[PDB]
RNA sequence: UGCGAAAGCAGUUGAAGACAAGUGGCUUGUCGUUCGUUAAUGGCCU
């Protein structure tokens, strides 16, 4: 149970599953998505703090 | 100048800067010598910063 | 030689203490941990003897907290009590063919 | 003896932070 | 017991060597730590071991010069900020009564060098 | 007994990040401070903070952003006559403005190409350009009314992203892009090169890195463009021509930011080696050659400065900064190498996150979207919830018996039963849908089971339900800053409560015939409010640092003279005690506290008598004991009759600028 | 170390050979110079041992005041029970 | 500072005046003033 909780917690939370040829997607919530703005792409926010915390600025 | 802490003369020889010791604390005045064209002065106190009025006296 | 040269360079040009003030336990370790070599040969033991004492000098807090260069004191201890009892055996050898004149 | 005296005498020559909880009092 | 006999009196007004004979009489290594570490202040015990240690470099007790070793490595800190008028030519006749040791311990590693020499070849022609 | 304290340092709340620094109104230094000027501050961890710097920089509201959501750049605007809008861009593909109301997203405009780098409004401010990661800039309508956005025009499309913008004017659109170059379209409709790039300039390459510009302005007084890059290099650019002029080597490593005052006689700027340049052309030679000098730099931050902004008034000229470490900056702007600097506090809270209750001797504290609890003995954590089902955290209270645990957000609210294990807690679910449909700024807790609720959308219920409630006058600031008739503060014990809105408007409130009796009676915010029950008070104290009290059923002889017999720690006081309470053992006591101070005043007794928005512009409109050595501070309260609760805070890699060795 | 037992032994044994030749120092330069270089430092390590073993019986006192205290002074923890309640997603689910 | 050897051995550290800050005085501190005593993040070229 130690080492599949993260395994239980994300198969139950997840969604959009396959069925044979199709793939089954939830629409998500007006709740959501008129509370809060959407997440930041991890993307170009790791390049940015990434470049600003390069090897050839000395940082200590 | 009544009383002269330092003094320097341009390249030229055209003017002269020196300091006063005016009261609260000195004072800086140039003067065009072969000429009236400029001569002007002002306590340094409005050159020096605010921060070095709370430094040591190197500053 | 080539420590020995800058460990020198360092001790007539700035300031020993310069070269020492940032420091903690992690960066201290290689300083101490080649004195102990260090300490064995002649040509090292004046600059070895100064720098060690030098950053006991500053770092007698850090001596308290980290336990991990404690040891390593404690190691310097036994060397310079090797070094001393050589250094003083040194001095009778001398004696005794100072009798032989 | 003597070498004994002298080591110690030359010995005294060249002889010669915060915690995450604490407790404590102020004025009424 | 002893040891608070003698912080007793050391601590009360007086009986200075008295009070150093008395640290002599029982005179632990644990016990001559505690007792450093208890006192808050010195009645100049830095100033009568100065003028004993003075008078006396080259003493086989090692009592007062344990005193004074343990006494210097644990207040140091204080020693240099008590008292700096009389103090400071009692550490300058200390440090120079102490300095001819350091003059003279090569001539005595000289000496014990001589003698373990003559004293090995007297061993060793012992007539068979 | 005397006062045995608890200072604690259990609490980790850290912010995050200032990214984005903007100003509401523009500078126009001829002419007085607008009552209507706020600052805004976008932090990295997705809030944005709004500040007053009228009378040492209050914080008047913050509108929170959940997990994963942050937030890069922010514009202002405001058409004359109309209300401000907040618009501000995240790590994503839309815009979000903001209704500064109930402190929500009125609009997500999906940007209709990629990811958002960089946002910047129009001169005149009907049009908004967003510059994006696959290289476009698009332009977004704004003037359609507040709320409602429209796609207009896709600029000339290039490679590299566009990772800061300015405009000219109505005209011309400038952007730095991660290539090294800055580009210049023209976003000037109905001309024959609408939308078409129209000049490219190259800035001087790093060797052995690539070169990205940073930050762009335009500078008006003069007509060039200022541009910081990641070398360290700040260019001026005559804009007709499209060239350089001259290039300064001033920074170390990248200028983030850069910006001017409103003559343009300075250029200031500063990235990520700490340190703030200053650039001139104050001197009529200056003028007349058009020829900055690297005037002045200051090091005053301690890791970077991501953000940077000015104000320039009849009564205010400062420039605002703030980078990694979280704390805010102020400086002068014509005095900047002079003059003297005020560094903010990381954490004023004028919102809290962290309470106690007396019994069990326990204090609950949340950060974002997880609350603990521990208890003092040394300490223990008892219990935690780190609800994930959740997204976004706000305020929070505990029933007094410390059974049921509310934590509630703007979207919903949740409470949860507790029962005290042993070495532990166990925790469980009540279920209200009520409460899971309301938004919720403050539940009081009026009874072990009564609590009242202050909606987001001004509404007031009482659960376990309507006080009428009247209305307010709405005049041109309440119409240009629309969230000062909002409740902000509301304090009740025994059925008795009393709100506040930061019009100058406190009104009680019986909670049995829930009618108003209102005690307005103000002149500007109100930072905090505590009900004395000995001698039937309110006690509001405001943003000028003065000390009200009103009886109930109008200032009191103690107010009377107390305001004008004020403490001259009061009188030099530079943060708002942002919480008041009263003692334990004495009902009529008052013991109170800022961020960086503890303060105790005296019901009875009065003492004898013998970088600020300082104009003459008014407000939004149109024994004494004192202690400050527990300075860090987060929140202070009461447990028993003699002892107390002294939460703080306590403490990344920087830019290595030394100090002098020996 | 090891090798001057060699050469304490050579001069107790010859000690008429070596006492009879006319110069000693001259013929045997290179002990004289090993032996003035091992002690001419001896004044160094000696205030180098005293500056040392003093901080070190200091804080070897001053932690034997204290001694027993980090024996069991250790009394953290981790992320307890208090996880399995708090995950309100999992308490929805179990 | 003097005598010295590289060790050490003897001596200390006053007064006036002006100015600055704090609360006309009082306190403290300075001096591109006199008399007496042997006494500012700011680092190195192609």
């Amino acid at each position: 149970i130690k080492t599949k909780k993260r395994k239980t917690l994300k198969n139950l939370r997840k969604d959009s599953v396959k069925r044979g040829k199709f793939r089954v997607q939830l629409l998500s919530t007006t709740q959501d998505s008129k509370t809060l703005p959407p997440k930041k792409e991890s993307s170009i926010i790791r390049s940015k703090d990434r470049w600003l915390n390069r090897k050839a600025l000395n940082k200590g | 100048w009544h009383n002269v802490i330092l003094s320097n003369i341009s390249s030229n020889g055209k003017l002269l800067a020196h300091m006063c010791k005016d009261v609260e604390h000195k004072s800086i005045s140039v003067v065009s010598l072969f000429d009236d064209s400029v001569n002007l002065s002002f306590p340094l106190g409005s050159i020096l910063s605010s921060q070095t009025q709370s430094l040591s006296y190197n500053t | 030689e080539l420590t020995l040269t800058v460990l020198q360079e360092l001790r007539k040009r700035g300031k020993v203490r310069v070269a020492l003030y940032g420091r903690d336990e992690s960066t201290l370790e290689p300083l101490l941990n080649w004195c102990l070599k260090g300490i064995e040969d002649v040509r090292s033991a004046s600059i070895v003897a100064d720098w060690v004492a030098v950053v006991l000098e500053l770092y007698g807090n850090t001596l308290e907290s980290s336990p991990v260069l404690q040891e390593l004191m404690i190691d310097l201890k036994t060397k310079v009590r090797h070094e001393i009892h050589k250094s003083k055996e040194a001095q009778r050898i001398e004696g005794m063919l100072q009798l032989l004149t | 003896k003597q070498v004994e005296i002298a080591e110690r005498n030359t010995e005294l020559w060249n002889l010669i932070a915060l915690p995450t909880y604490t407790m404590e009092y102020l004025d009424i | 017991n002893i040891l608070s006999s003698h912080l007793e009196a050391n601590s009360t007004e007086i009986l200075d060597d008295l009070m150093s004979g008395s640290w002599t009489e029982p005179e632990i290594k644990k016990f001559i730590l505690t007792k450093i570490n208890t006192v808050d202040h010195l009645s100049k015990i830095f100033l009568t071991i100065s003028k004993s240690i003075t008078q006396n470099p080259w003493n086989e007790e090692n009592l007062l010069p344990l005193w004074l070793k343990w006494l210097l490595t644990l207040k140091s800190g204080e020693l240099n900020s008590i008292k700096d008028k009389h103090t400071k030519k009692n550490c300058k006749h200390l440090k120079s009564a102490l300095r001819s040791s350091e003059e003279i311990l090569p001539v005595l590693l000289g000496i014990q060098g001589r003698l373990e020499m003559l004293r090995r070849q007297a061993k060793l022609r012992e007539d068979l | 007994e005397r006062m045995i304290v608890h200072r604690c340092r259990f609490v980790d709340f850290t912010p995050a990040t200032i990214t984005s620094l903007a100003f509401s109104h523009k500078s126009n230094i001829n002419k007085l401070t607008p009552s209507d000027l706020r600052l805004a501050i976008g932090r990295s961890n997705g809030n944005i903070e709004i500040w007053n710097p009228r009378n040492n920089w209050f914080q008047e509201m913050v509108i929170e952003g959940g997990k994963d959501r942050s937030i890069e750049g922010l514009c202002w605007s405001n058409v004359n006559g109309e209300s401000l809008r907040l618009f501000s861009i995240g790590g994503s593909t839309v815009v979000t403005e903001w209704d500064l109301a109930t402190g929500l997203p009125l609009r997500n405009y999906d940007c209709n190409s990629g990811v958002i780098w960089s946002i910047s409004i129009n001169d005149s401010q009907d049009k908004l350009s967003v510059g994006c990661d696959n290289g476009t800039v698009v332009l977004i309508d704004i003037s359609g009314g507040p709320g409602v956005l429209e796609h207009d025009t896709i600029l000339m499309r290039q490679e590299a992203r566009v990772l800061t913008l300015a405009w000219k004017k109505d005209d011309f659109v400038i952007g730095g892009c991660s290539d090294g170059r800055i580009r210049i379209w023209s976003a000037q409709k109905n001309d024959e090169n609408m939308g078409r790039l129209l000049h490219t300039m190259k800035v001087d390459k790093a060797k052995k890195e690539s070169t990205l510009v940073w930050s762009v302005i335009y500078l008006p007084r003069t007509d060039q463009i200022a541009s910081g890059d990641s070398t360290g290099s700040i260019k001026f650019w005559d804009f007709q021509f499209a060239t350089l002029n001259q290039s300064f080597k001033a920074h170390d490593a990248d200028v983030l930011c850069l910006t001017t005052d409103t003559d343009n006689n300075y250029v200031f700027s500063a990235g990520v080696d700490r340190k703030i340049f200053q650039f001139s052309q104050n001197t009529n030679k200056s003028q007349k050659n058009n020829r900055w000098v690297n005037s002045s730099n200051r090091l005053l931050h301690g890791n970077d400065i991501r953000a940077i902004c000015a104000y320039q008034s009849k009564g205010a000229d400062f420039l605002v900064s703030g980078g990694v470490e979280k704390t805010l900056v102020i400086n002068s702007l014509t005095s900047f190498s002079n003059g003297n600097y005020r560094k903010m506090p990381t954490v004023e809270p004028y919102s809290k996150n962290v309470l106690v209750n007396k019994e069990q001797r326990l204090v609950v504290s949340w950060s974002e979207s997880t609350v603990k609890i521990w208890t003092m003995g040394n300490y223990k954590l008892v219990c935690k919830l780190t609800l994930k089902d959740d997204q976004n955290i706000s305020t929070c209270s505990l029933s007094p018996d410390g059974q049921v645990l509310v934590v509630g957000r703007p979207s919903t609210t949740k409470v949860f039963h507790l029962q005290p294990v042993g070495n532990k807690l166990k925790v469980t679910k009540l279920d209200n849908d009520l409460l899971l449909r309301t938004s919720t700024k403050l539940v009081k807790f009026i009874d072990n089971s009564k609590i009242v609720i202050c909606s987001c959308e001004d509404d007031v219920f009482i659960v376990d339900q309507e006080v009428e409630l009247l209305e307010v006058t709405s005049t041109k600031s309440s119409i240009k800053v629309p969230y000062i008739n909002r409740i902000n503060h509301l304090e009740v014990d025994q059925n008795i409560a009393v709100i506040s809105r930061g019009c100058g408007v406190v009104d009680i409130l019986d909670l049995k015939a829930r009618i108003s009796k209102p005690l307005a009676r103000l002149n500007n915010f109100i930072t905090a409010v505590h009900i004395n029950t000995s001698r039937k008070s309110v006690v509001v104290i405001t943003a000028d640092n003065k000390i009200y009290e009103f009886n109930m059923n109008v200032l009191t002889q103690w107010s009377k003279n107390n305001t004008d017999n004020l403490p001259k720690e009061w009188k030099t006081l530079k943060e708002n005690c942002v919480g008041i309470f009263s003692d334990i053992e004495n009902s009529s006591r008052l013991w109170f506290w800022g961020a960086t101070w503890i303060s105790r005043i005296d019901f009875d007794v009065d003492f004898p008598i013998n970088l600020t928005i300082t104009d003459e512009s008014n407000f939004m409109n149109d024994h004494f004991f004192f202690t400050d050595k527990y300075k860090p501070l987060l929140f202070v309260d009461l447990i028993s009759s003699n002892e107390l609760a002294i939460i703080e805070r306590n403490p990344q890699k920087a830019f290595i600028q030394p100090k002098l060795v020996f | 170390g090891p090798l001057n037992v060699w050469v304490k032994w050579c001069l107790i044994i010859h000690g008429g050979y070596l006492v009879s030749i006319p110069n000693l120092m001259s013929t045997l330069s290179s002990l004289h110079s090993t032996l003035k270089r091992r002690s001419d430092l001896l004044p160094r390590l000696l205030a180098l041992d005293a500056r040392l073993d003093c901080t070190i019986n200091k804080f070897k006192t001053l932690n034997y005041e204290a001694g027993d205290i980090h024996s069991s002074e250790p009394v953290v923890e981790e992320d307890e029970d208090d996880v399995e309640y708090n995950e309100e997603l999992d308490d929805a689910g179990l």
